[PDB]
């Protein structure tokens, strides 16, 4: 497996929003890098 | 065209032609004036059978093998070697012919 | 370089049909799609870094595939003998010993063949090498009908060849050949095809042999630009046609082959290379030979092995019969013409 | 281009009637026997009636034993006043994709090697006659080489029986029926005579090892389902157990030095298993496609890249 | 005796071309072109949720 | 001519490069296509086949010799078709056996001693690429280890090829994988051999036929005859039924272990013998 971590500088300026909202874990095989947070992480930084 | 062979490289041209006889009734005529020379010797060499195929051989082995063989022998024309079963018998080579 | 017999003068160009292709293509149109409705020498390098320029604005010529292969010169020779012959390369030979024991039929010597060998590299000093076909024939000489040039191969290697008594070598290799018709691994089991001479490099002991191993024979890069051309040369020992001794006189290409013959008796055994014209495919062609090749069938259970050498295109293939003179000999040479290299598998007939 | 297309021209005549010459273009991708290699042949050259000994028409075995010595071409253009064909003993094509046609019953699958037949089958022993001209045309049959080592094996087993049924058989469930003919007795002597020398050159001192081994076969064969379903309900071994006990000699000459098993196979295979290309022909086309699927149908044209 | 044989009219079509971009169905698509596709591994896209 | 197989995304780092170790290996592509996925080249698209079946299915498919290997699409020159118009292929050693200049390259299931991919779980078996001399006589050497293992010897074990000694050892998988030829070897023979002897004794018809019989079984062939007869014995027995269903399979089993090359190494400025694990300039055209 190769899951590399999103990329928060590019990620810190979206190219569109999202719309719908869901519980995202509830199916996690759709992705690749998938990741939880709570309400912040030391390795964000 | 083009065809290539042998490395080299070769070209051959033709044409399309074609023929018509315009004239109604005969237009021509061949005369044959003189003879040169015969070809064929006019000869006597017989004929043996036993150069063709396809006839029912007599039914003892010993006399079929033995009229064969006193037929065969020596003659100016029967089958050298015995008769190769697919395409034709041949005639024995002449050495020289005049 | 722009002729005035442009009938044809076009066409030795590779022509005017380059652009039959490249005009919609390329000269026309905006599609793909559009919309709806210092004295002398430079200039003599100098037109030679223009000949580099010649030949880099454009990249008929059929391919090749040439070969090279460093050999030693014990038994073989690329130096007496000239481009467009035969050559035919080998195996190891310590396996020549251990096969041999195995392979042999009950009641033979399967020491014979563990001997003769070392024989041979205590003869050719007073290793997959290669065997030229020219030294071969002077082997196998003493088994063949046409003796007398059989006695003019001999008569010249000897002389020719680079080595002290090449013919201890001879009556030694063959000597090796008659063991391996005894020890039951046959020749055919050895010998492989090496392609036609082209040019070849020389050097103390080893040479640096360039040959074709496919393709045609008349136009291969031979070095010399002054002569550019070579044509195939074989001793008129071996050469059988299979068109006269089957009285087919029918145009058509014709077929070469390489066919060994065995002889096994005891103590009396012989060795004998021919190169085999024929229009026959190679599905008909053992039915040949059995005809000719019958008497040492019932002498002896294979008796023959043949292999596939080439193809000459022509509807009339041509052959030559001349005395070409290799040093000092005069021997007879059998010479082909419009010859394309196509070699092939061997076939056992037991 | 000389080494990849070497083409022979079969010169047409001068007259042809549009029934006999339209004839000729439906008969795009069919094979020719050529008699020798030359670049101008003549139909009078190619028919069957070229084909003929003196008097003497051959039969389907032995219209085989003259294919073999003739070289198979393949159609690939008729032109209005020459045919064009590709022999297939020198050189396909250039990239080499010719097309044959299937006018067997059978479709063809890919990697198949394609055998043809003289026209063997019923209601197929189709020749195109040219009633302009005299001259009949048999083009031969393709077909899957299991078929022709198959129909082969009929033909030359059903001759046998007449020194002293046969002629159906199944392919993919298709119940197909060959023609029950007569069989000349010249042509079936050089079969016979093709089998024994092969078949008795293929034994060797070897194989009396082996047959110690078929008792062994029947005691294996009431266990194994495949070897139950190798041998067959109609086999041979399983009545030669029951009459011969065999046994193997102690000692051999020189039996420590040689292999007897190991000089059996080989001078089995190089005469018993090459056997059944010395009946017949050789397959030397096999049918690659290239993007339409993996069966050519029955009277499809099919892509075609040499054998080996 | 006269006679003829005649050819009366001949008929082509016209194959229509379908613009993809005028179907609904394009809804759901975002067509974009890399001019060069080929020269790219794995692609990927970031969410944030 | 060059086919793609396109690998699908989702590879691991070392499973990209185990691609990568795999040069210029052997695969056998069903159909010639431009688009073609990588299950089926794979050891699962061969359905599990013995080395009878393996043999089997590589006179179906078509070769390739992998070129050049990108990450997103495996290219393939075929043998058939894209080396008649590419001309030299370079081609990686696996066997043992040192490929000489001039070599009929046959390819040879791996019965001696195989790359997996674990993050597409798929494996993939290449092929051997060894001689046909030596193609010949390893599978015929391991058919015969096989019926002294039905009842071995001290020989037969080991091999020579140009000076070097081959072990065929290195086992009991290796005589059960290679089984189903063995059966059929087995029949083959015993069946040909019975039919020859239900024959000659029934016919031995003399024209010139029996002539060249017997005469050629003058203590050769009726001597083994007779003391084939002699372990053994002399309702009407189904023979020429059996002739046919025989030919059909004899003429079968000479195809399987004909082993046909498809290579042949023309070398030009390099060595004359090529080693084991380096690369052989590789053509099939003349």
């Amino acid at each position: 497996r190769d899951p590399p971590g999103y990329r928060y500088a590019a990620a810190m300026v979206p190219t569109g929003s999202i719309l719908s909202t869901i519980e995202v874990a509830s199916h996690r095989r759709l992705f690749d890098f998938f990741a939880r947070v709570r309400s912040d992480e030391n390795s964000l930084y | 065209a083009r065809h290539e062979t042998g490395g080299g490289v070769n070209f051959t041209l033709t044409q399309p032609r074609g023929n018509v006889d315009l004239g109604v009734g005969y237009t021509a005529v061949a005369a044959t004036a003189t003879v040169r020379n015969p070809v064929t010797d006019m000869g006597n060499l017989p004929q043996n059978f036993y150069l063709g195929r396809g006839a029912p051989p007599l039914l003892d082995n010993a006399a079929a093998v033995y009229l064969r063989n006193a037929v065969v022998a020596g003659n100016r024309l029967g089958p050298a070697q015995p008769l190769p079963v697919f395409g034709c018998a041949q005639v024995p080579r002449r050495a020289g012919m005049d | 370089t722009k002729p005035l017999p442009t009938a044809p003068m076009a066409w030795a160009e590779s022509s005017p049909r380059e652009l039959a292709g490249h005009a919609p293509l390329r000269r026309v149109l905006r599609p793909p799609i559009a919309r709806r409705d210092t004295r002398a020498t430079r200039d003599d390098t100098e037109q030679a870094v223009d000949k580099i320029l010649r030949g880099a604005r454009r990249a008929g010529a059929p391919r090749y595939h040439l070969t090279r292969q460093v050999t030693l010169t014990d038994l073989c020779q690329p130096n007496a003998e000239r481009a467009g012959a035969l050559l035919l390369a080998l195996r190891h030979p310590t396996d020549l010993p251990h096969l041999a024991r195995h392979r042999a039929p009950p009641g033979r010597q399967t020491e014979r063949l563990a001997e003769a060998w070392g024989q041979l590299l205590e003869a050719s000093a007073l290793r997959a090498g290669l065997v030229s076909f020219n030294f071969l024939v002077a082997a196998c000489a003493a088994a063949y009908d046409a003796r007398d040039a059989a006695e003019a191969v001999r008569a010249h290697i000897t002389t020719n060849y680079g080595g002290t008594r090449a013919g201890a070598r001879l009556d030694r290799f063959s000597e090796c050949l008659r063991a391996m018709v005894h020890t039951h691994v046959f020749p055919h089991e050895v010998m492989r095809f090496f392609g036609g001479l082209v040019s070849w490099v020389t050097q103390d002991e080893l040479a640096s042999v360039t040959a074709v191993c496919s393709g045609p024979q008349e136009a291969t890069h031979t070095g010399h630009p002054g002569r550019p051309r070579s044509a195939v040369t074989i001793p008129a020992c071996a050469f059988v046609d299979l068109d006269a001794e089957l009285c087919l006189g029918g145009p058509g290409a014709a077929f070469l082959y390489l066919v060994f013959t065995y002889r096994q008796c005891r103590d009396q055994e012989l060795c004998c290379v021919y190169v085999v014209k024929s229009q026959l495919p190679p599905r008909g062609l053992e039915a040949a030979l059995e005809r000719l090749f019958g008497r040492l069938r019932i002498t002896n259970c294979t008796y023959a092995a043949f292999a596939e050498l080439g193809v000459m295109p022509d509807d009339s293939p041509r052959c030559l019969h001349r005395t070409e003179r290799f040093g000092a000999v005069g021997v007879p040479v059998v010479i082909l013409e419009g010859v394309v290299w196509r070699p092939g598998g061997w076939r056992a007939c037991a | 281009m000389i080494t990849d297309c070497f083409e022979a021209d079969i010169a047409i005549p001068s007259g042809i009637s549009r029934p006999d010459a339209a004839a000729l273009q439906r008969c795009e991708g069919r094979v020719v026997f050529l008699p020798t290699i030359r670049r101008q042949l003549a139909l009078a050259d190619v028919a069957h009636e070229s084909f003929v000994s003196g008097g003497v028409s051959p039969d389907t075995l032995g219209l085989l034993l003259a294919y073999r010595r003739r070289f198979p071409a393949v159609i690939t253009r008729v032109l209005p006043t020459r045919i064009v064909a590709c022999p297939v003993d020198l050189g396909l094509t250039h990239a080499g994709t010719v097309n044959l046609r299937n006018t067997s019953p059978v479709d063809l699958c890919n990697g198949d090697p394609v055998s043809l037949v003289p026209p063997v089958f019923e209601g197929q022993a189709t020749d195109v006659r040219l009633e302009s001209l005299d001259l009949t045309l048999r083009f031969p049959v393709p077909l899957p080489t299991p078929l022709a080592r198959e129909i082969v094996a009929r033909l030359v087993a059903r001759g046998i029986r007449d020194l002293n049924d046969l002629n159906v058989l199944y392919y993919n469930g298709a119940r197909l029926s060959l023609v029950a003919d007569v069989q000349q007795l010249a042509s079936v002597n050089t079969e016979l005579r093709s089998l024994v020398l092969n078949m008795v050159y293929s034994i060797t001192e070897g194989t009396t090892l082996i047959l110690t081994l078929i008792p062994r076969l029947l005691a294996l064969s009431a266990q194994d389902g495949y070897v139950n379903a190798l041998l067959q309900m109609q086999s041979v071994t399983r009545e030669a157990a029951q009459l011969i006990h065999p046994e193997a000699p102690m000692l051999m000459q020189d039996g420590e030095r040689r292999l007897p098993l190991y000089e059996a196979l080989v001078a089995w295979l190089a005469h018993a298993g090459q056997l059944g290309d010395i009946l017949a022909l050789a397959p030397a086309v096999r049918v690659c496609t290239f993007d339409g699927a993996a069966v050519v149908q029955s009277g499809d044209m099919a892509p075609v890249i040499r054998y080996p | 005796d006269v006679e003829f044989d005649a050819l009366l009219g001949s008929y082509c079509n016209t194959l229509s071309l379908v613009r993809f971009l005028e179907l609904g169905l394009s809804v759901a698509c975002v067509c974009t072109k890399f001019p060069e596709l080929a020269y790219m591994n794995e692609g990927r896209v970031q969410f944030e949720v």
